């Protein structure tokens, strides 16, 4: 079935990040973690014994899930790819 | 890792990465003009033995407090009386920070946050720079040449008077022991 | 603050920007015949000190961009005279709360 | 030498502990992936200080699982040596291709042929040690030493030292 | 990048989306012969032994709340009070 601009829209309206680059529930759809120090997907989650590391920015502690359209991962992804970073952040520190 | 209050703009040739010595060329994360939290500009933060010392007990201590506020719902002397502040507040797996103690306060020089202040209060006329106002505070000297062949990076920044009347005035508030 | 009649000369205006820090300001009588402040819609503004903000920012953990903004030429940014990065409060009226507080940054 | 950097750290909290006191929870991690770390471009994280005024700022929540991110931004005491920084120590180990000196958290080394000529070496003493003139180094003797160069190793730093200019040696 | 126990701000309370969400969560699992915390007063239908863990507040579970700029609070079904 179709995700298309307008459903994206939505999504971008909703503020639904993840679900967006994985509008969601009926196409896309992507549950990522990441590291609540820098912005990444970098996270190593083995989803069983829980370890979930971070080396680089070394975590252990502090890491999200989020669910975000797969396309959009991608869209992320093929950003870094051509070495531009694509911070997801959890909370707002700049107010307003 | 644990990141540096400046995001030095990486453009994929990453190659000049100069040389580390008393040249007061310290890694890039050490220049003497570095950015604090709040957004503003820093000078470097120079701490001298027996300085630490006093700066790293301050913290320890002032833990174990707030680590109370919620629990309610003489040389060798301070050896002991660390090692606890330690069994209390540190990591008991901060190996190197017993070690840093020891170091910190056996080869220390001070033990008044009154006497280091004045330390502070006369290095700092100097318009030296952080690095040496250290290596000055920490090392024992008695002649120009002893500090000005051990900390280089002076040679022409001072007298050899001047830079011995500092020294005199050093060994005078040693503290004893 | 200089104040013009029936207008300036565009070959002189272009001389405003040229000699910083200092700034200058031009206003036509005809638009300070009236307080524009004293409208019942326009609510009052603030100014806020490089400190104040720096404060807003780091309790709504907000980023410069996230904020809403007030045009560089909006009547009232003038009637203060802000400048491209300086934020103003706007505190209102509600219907549903006595009073609310909002940000408009600059631009 | 010892330095006081203002450092940021990024700690991912699983929903788990998004308790009353979670700020409690996450200091004591910043604490427990800090205290005791190191790096080439940082040295030695020995203390965090000011422990109560320890910035959190609001975390985000990432988005498939609900584990935050908070950026904790917080200052602590470093110390990380250079070629060419002159510091004492206690030695510590000592045997025939030279000595090993331990300034603060880290532990320099001597070669001896980095050392002086008129210094031999003795192995038949008990505890080890190299003998002088005058001077007599081993296991406790205090020596100011000057960094030569330095290498950085998984959670450590170690570094080369000679006493073989002035103002050097025992003290 | 996370955020102490304390220092904490969100809302004490768990919302009904979490709420909502935690039932069903919990509920798949006990479907999917996960082990139950509660003795089941003769219940059979996953969604309503759910709504028993969640009485006796016997879920296991932690709601991470990600806020704007990618911090998180973490709380548990323990904590957190429902009204509702």
């Amino acid at each position: 079935l179709r995700f298309g601009e307008m459903e994206r829209d939505c999504m971008i309206a909703h503020g639904a990040a993840s679900f967006l680059k994985e509008l969601m529930e009926a196409s896309d759809a992507f549950r990522v973690h990441i590291c609540g120090i820098c912005g990444l997907m970098t996270v190593i989650a083995k989803l069983n014994h829980n370890q979930f590391e971070c080396k680089g920015c070394d975590n252990k502690i502090d890491i999200y899930q989020i669910h975000i359209p797969y396309a959009a991962k991608l869209l992320f992804q093929e950003l870094m790819a051509m070495n531009i970073t694509p911070r997801l952040y959890t909370d707002r520190s700049r107010d307003f | 890792s644990t990141s540096t209050f400046q995001t030095r703009r990486r453009r994929l040739k990453k190659v000049e990465e100069e040389e580390n010595a008393a040249t007061l060329q310290l890694g890039q994360e050490f220049q003497l003009k570095q950015i604090n939290h709040q957004g503003e500009e820093e000078e470097l933060i120079a701490l001298n033995l027996s300085e630490a010392r006093l700066v790293i007990k301050e913290a320890l201590v002032e833990r174990r407090r707030a680590f109370k506020r919620s629990q309610k719902k003489t040389r060798e002397k301070e050896l002991e009386s660390i090692d606890v502040l330690l069994e209390q507040t540190t990591g008991g797996n901060n190996k190197d920070l017993k070690n840093t103690m020891q170091y910190l306060t056996n080869f220390s020089r001070f033990r008044d946050q009154e006497t280091v202040g004045a330390v502070i209060q006369l290095l700092k006329s100097t318009g030296l720079h952080p690095f040496e106002v250290a290596q000055l505070g920490s090392l024992a000297c008695d002649t120009a040449d002893e500090a000005k062949t051990l900390i280089p990076s002076l040679n022409n920044k001072i007298s050899d008077d001047e830079l011995e009347r500092i020294l005199k005035e050093l060994s005078n508030l040693e503290t004893l022991y | 603050i200089f104040v013009y009649q029936n207008n300036i000369t565009p070959s002189a205006m272009k001389l405003v920007p040229s000699i910083p820090p200092a700034t200058i300001e031009t206003f036509n009588e005809a638009a300070l015949v009236v307080n524009i402040t004293h409208h019942e819609l326009v609510p009052k503004h603030i100014r806020l000190s490089s400190d104040e903000k720096r404060e807003l920012l780091k309790r709504y953990r907000l980023k410069e961009s996230q904020l809403p903004r007030i045009q560089r030429a909006d009547p009232v940014a003038l009637y203060l005279g802000l400048k491209r990065g300086e934020v103003v409060k706007i505190i209102r009226k509600s219907e549903t709360s006595g009073r609310y507080a909002s940000y408009r940054i600059c631009m | 030498m010892f330095f006081i950097k203002d450092l940021s750290l990024n700690i991912t909290l699983h929903p788990s502990f998004f308790g009353p006191r979670m700020k409690q929870y996450l200091k004591t991690k910043l604490l427990e992936e800090v205290e005791g770390s190191c790096t080439g471009k940082f040295g030695y994280i020995l203390c965090v200080l000011d422990y109560d005024n320890i910035d959190i700022q609001r975390g985000r929540i990432l988005p498939t699982d609900g584990s935050a991110e908070f950026n904790v931004k917080y200052r602590a005491v470093v110390f990380k040596p250079f070629k060419g920084e002159v510091v004492d120590g206690t030695v510590v180990s000592c045997s025939q291709h030279g000595f090993e000196v331990q300034v603060g958290p880290m532990k320099v080394f001597v070669t001896k042929h980095l050392m002086p000529q008129d210094l031999t070496f003795n192995a038949g003493s008990n505890p080890p040690s190299y003998q002088s003139s005058e001077d007599v180094i081993t296991i406790k003797s205090r020596i100011r030493v000057k960094i030569e160069g330095c290498i950085s190793q998984v959670s450590s730093i170690h570094a080369i030292g000679s006493i073989k200019e002035d103002y050097l040696g025992a003290i | 990048k996370a955020i102490p126990k304390d220092q904490r701000a969100t809302t004490p309370y768990m919302t009904k989306y979490e709420r909502a969400r935690i039932l069903g969560t919990r509920a798949l699992q006990i479907s999917m012969n996960a082990p139950v915390f509660v003795d089941l007063e003769g219940e059979t239908d996953p969604l309503r032994i759910a709504m028993k863990e969640l009485a006796e507040k016997k879920i296991p579970l932690v709601i991470r709340r990600y806020l704007p700029d990618g911090s998180f609070e973490d709380w548990s079904v323990e904590e957190l009070i429902v009204d509702l």
